[PDB]
RNA sequence: GUUACGGCGGUCCAUAGCGGCAGGGAAACGCCCGGUCCCAUCCCGAACCCGGAAGCUAAGCCUGCCAGCGCCGAUGAUACUACCCAUCCGGGUGGAAAAGUAGGACACCGCCGAACAC
């Protein structure tokens, strides 16, 4: 797990209100938090652009190398602030990291499917609570689906992990649930 | 590894008293010219104070245990009545005359009010 | 000045056997019988008013002690039933009256019923308490049977602070009660 | 083709009436109340209506004592 | 347990009519519910009813 | 056809149309949703109509999920009528929905099909809407 | 003054609760023995009450441990909103949630009494 943490200029702001921060969004900022195990709760200002590559190379949670300052620093990303419509990133809030920590994460599956004709696949859960190390958490939780067939109930405590990294959530749950596929006839009692 | 299934009844008798205690404080009250008589009985031995709720202070106290108040032979009732008679010398050298009598969860009989009683008639007003 | 048998037996053997048996710490966790329970619902109230003195002066005649008449809290109406329509009666037993009671019952009339082949051992609950039942009263030497009008059963139940079933069932047999020993 | 609605009732005019600080005389009104939303505390007693008036003069403190809303009265400092 | 009488309290010696293997104990049964023949079995004289049937004598779980 | 089976008051003010979205600004349970843009009343036909026309559309298999129902009534009253008199009894039900909602979700493998199939849901409603994938 | 003690109280009353683990009984808190005397059960000395100290800290209670069931809980952002600008849209100065997060927390304080001591 060679990951290579996305660097960013960051300044801390002069101005901490919704004027300033609308201000920051139209300019082509974004505000953004710090805070952890520092005490010492930091208000900054990322670039989008900058945010968003980030973002949408290495999954949503990805760790970051900051730069505050001039000094470094490095964060995790434990929350986003997005809007429904336009759906920009209207703020971020970022735990900071020593390396060696212990700290959960819920991260994303994958379903690599193709299943038999009669077949249909249901995806109850997207989101799946984990730890990890700092700089090892995944991106992809790959679930492959082949050669099975009607009900298979994919557990969470099925799925293959690294070395050293732990399921939280409980094994109860239904990751997928593969279907006896619908009829023609069944899709006209379904919600009427 | 056995293990027990509920209740005992000391648990029962320990909090129905708090109970029915704090049922009678509502109407009781506390002031260091009219303090409060409490009384927490055991079977053994007895103890007694003088309240005062304004501050939750205390300003006299008595005991079945000292060895003076043993010093009495006779009845559980006379280990209370040399009792009440201590704590009426003790209130009215303190600057206490009258009080209220708080029963402090306990029926009034027996020990308790042969404490009162002779407190009642050794110069407390109650 | 004086020992019921089943007490004094209690205090000399059995207590012991548990001690043998089950290895407790303290002593003061033995289990013991504290009370017995005893019940009879008329369930014709609002149909009979009077099987209810009936019943009354049956288990006086029983038990040596006036029940207690227990009222129907709540009312329901497919049974006629009606809040403060008289159900059933009930007595508590406690001490030396208790052992005489549980003697008589085991020494008298439950060598009196009718091809008793066993009290079952799954009267229990939770830890030991068992709640058995009797269809007829013309069992009870202690009893008019000439007199009576009509069947009045009842409903016994024995509660111990034992905490298991085991307990419960051991202690029972050392005091002798005919369980289907299986 | 009717509409069977329409009544209502008039006001009784409730609620608070001598917030915290005020000065209260005694026998004054500081709540009136249907059931003890706001409880006695010192000083002040309790009507028939479950009002609240005073029964020492000073001034006002909606306190809570064991998560119930209070009232209470202070004494005034004697000029 | 108190006045508003209960039955009356009597000790008693249930006879075993069955093999002799007889019982004696206090009770709460007396003029309420006794028989003659006050024999006493100890140091005092009490009542006595014969025992039809009773354990000893009623093939069961704890008799053949 | 969706109707709940009693509600407590069948009479109800007006629904407001002010304000964006809570919950349901998220796609749940498929993966190609549907998401509105304005205010608007949605009722049981049109819900009728949509999902009809998203199951004559992939025909044999594939799921759809509706992620509202109609609580909310409205109260037409009789015809040529004065103004005044009382308020009408209650005829259709809607479903307020905030900007930012979604209202279908479908599971069917093939993309084409599937967007293709929410586009004929949606010139069934009121509504200017969008398509919608899991994805962020 | 002080210890794993008891009792009366308080906190704008769970930061204090529930559950699990271990552990304590000197004087005290207790449980327990029995209904002679006051007194009591809508029947029962079970409870209340009385008379004592054979027995045990098992339980109650107190002490430490477990942040798990519950609770508390910010900064910053958002929603909403007062006022103003603005031909519909939207915006600026100020105020500012709920939820969520970081976290906290197996309470704190006062008085008398004991035991212990110079």
């Amino acid at each position: 797990t060679a990951n290579i943490p996305n660097k960013l200029t960051a300044n801390v702001r002069t101005r901490t209100g919704k004027g300033a921060s609308r201000q920051a969004r139209r300019d082509g900022k974004v505000p953004a938090v710090l805070y952890g195990h520092g005490t010492d709760p930091q208000h900054l200002e990322l670039n989008a652009r900058d945010f968003a590559a980030v973002l949408r190379s290495h999954g949503t949670n990805a760790i970051l190398t900051l730069d505050i300052e001039g000094t470094e620093q490095l964060a995790l990303t434990k929350a986003l602030d997005v809007h429904p419509i336009r759906r920009n990133i209207q703020h971020a809030d970022l735990l900071v990291v020593q390396r060696g920590e212990k700290v959960t994460v819920e991260v994303t599956v994958l379903v690599e499917g193709d299943a038999t004709p009669g077949t249909l696949v249901t995806q109850d859960a997207n989101t799946i609570e984990i730890e990890a190390e700092a700089l090892s958490i995944p991106e992809q939780l790959t679930v492959s689906v082949e050669g099975v067939e009607a009900g298979t109930q994919i557990t969470a405590g099925q799925i293959s992990l690294p070395e050293g990294v732990n399921l939280i959530s409980d094994p109860e749950l239904l990751v997928v649930n593969v279907v006896e596929a619908p009829s023609a006839e069944a899709l006209e009692e379904e919600g009427a | 590894a056995h293990k027990p299934v509920g209740q005992n009844i000391s648990e029962v008798r320990r909090n129905a008293r708090l109970r029915r205690h704090a049922r009678l404080r509502k109407k009781v009250a506390g002031t260091a010219e009219v303090p409060r008589l409490v009384v927490n009985r055991s079977a053994r031995h007895i103890h007694v104070q003088l309240v005062n709720d304004l501050n939750g202070t205390t300003l006299a106290a008595a005991s079945s245990i000292e060895a003076d108040v043993r010093a009495i032979d006779g009845d559980k009732k006379a280990h209370s009545v040399r009792v009440g008679q201590l704590i009426a010398e003790r209130a009215k050298a303190a600057g206490v005359e009258t009080v209220v009598f708080d029963r402090g969860g306990y029926t009034y009989g027996g020990r308790i009010a042969a404490l009162a009683d002779a407190a009642r008639e050794a110069g407390l007003k109650f | 000045k004086a020992l019921p048998r089943l007490k004094q037996r209690y205090r000399e053997e059995i207590r012991e056997a548990l001690q043998q048996e089950f290895n407790y710490a303290n002593v003061m966790q033995i289990p013991g019988v504290v009370k017995v329970v005893v019940n009879m619902g008329v369930g014709d109230a609002a149909r009979d008013a009077k099987l209810i003195n009936g019943a009354i002066n049956d288990l006086a005649l029983i038990t040596g002690q006036k029940p207690e008449v227990r009222r129907a809290r709540k009312s329901i109406a497919q049974f006629k039933l009606r809040e403060g329509m008289p159900i059933g009666a009930r007595v508590t037993l406690r001490g030396d009256r208790m052992w005489e009671f549980l003697d008589r019952l085991i020494s008298i009339a439950l060598p009196r019923i009718r091809d008793f082949r066993g009290l079952s051992p799954k009267q229990f609950d939770g830890t030991g308490n068992y709640t058995f039942g009797l269809n007829e009263q013309s069992m009870f030497h202690e009893i008019d049977v000439d007199s009576i009008d009509r069947p009045r059963g009842m409903d016994i139940t024995v509660v111990t602070t034992a905490t298991n079933d085991a307990e419960g069932r051991a202690l029972l047999r050392a005091l002798g009660f005919p369980f289907k020993e299986n | 083709s009717s509409s069977r609605n329409g009544r209502d009732s008039a006001a009784q005019r409730l609620g608070v009436k001598r917030f915290g600080g005020q000065v209260v005389k005694a026998g004054e009104i500081l709540v009136r109340q249907r059931g003890t939303h706001f409880h006695p505390g010192v000083n002040v007693g309790r009507g028939g209506d479950d009002t609240l008036f005073a029964l020492a003069p000073g001034a006002v403190e909606f306190g809570a004592k064991r998560g119930r809303k209070t009232v209470n009265i202070v004494p005034v400092a004697r000029p | 347990m108190k006045p508003g009488i209960h039955p009356d309290y009597h000790p008693v010696v249930f006879q075993d009519a069955a093999t002799g293997a007889q019982f004696l104990t206090r009770s709460t049964a007396t003029s309420t519910r006794t028989i003659e023949w006050p024999t006493p079995s100890g140091p005092k004289t009490y009542p006595l009813i014969v025992v039809d049937v009773t354990s000893d004598s009623h093939p069961f779980w704890t008799g053949s | 056809m969706l109707i709940p089976r009693k509600v407590k008051h069948r009479k109800q003010h007006h629904p407001e149309q002010r304000g964006i979205a809570s919950g349901g600004t998220s796609v749940s349970f498929g993966d190609y949703g549907i998401q509105a843009l304005e205010h608007a009343y949605i009722t049981n036909r049109q819900i009728e109509s949509a999902r009809i026309a998203i199951n004559r559309h992939i025909k044999r298999g594939g799921k759809v999920w509706i992620n509202i129902f109609p609580d909310r009534p409205l109260t037409k009253k009789p015809a040529e009528t004065r103004m005044g008199s009382g308020k009408g009894s209650p005829e259709w039900w809607v479903a307020n929905v905030k900007p930012g909602r979604v209202l279908f979700e479908l599971s069917y493998p093939d993309e084409k099909t599937a967007r293709d199939a929410l586009t004929r849901a949606i010139h069934k409603l009121p509504i200017k809407a969008r398509i919608v994938t899991r994805e962020e």
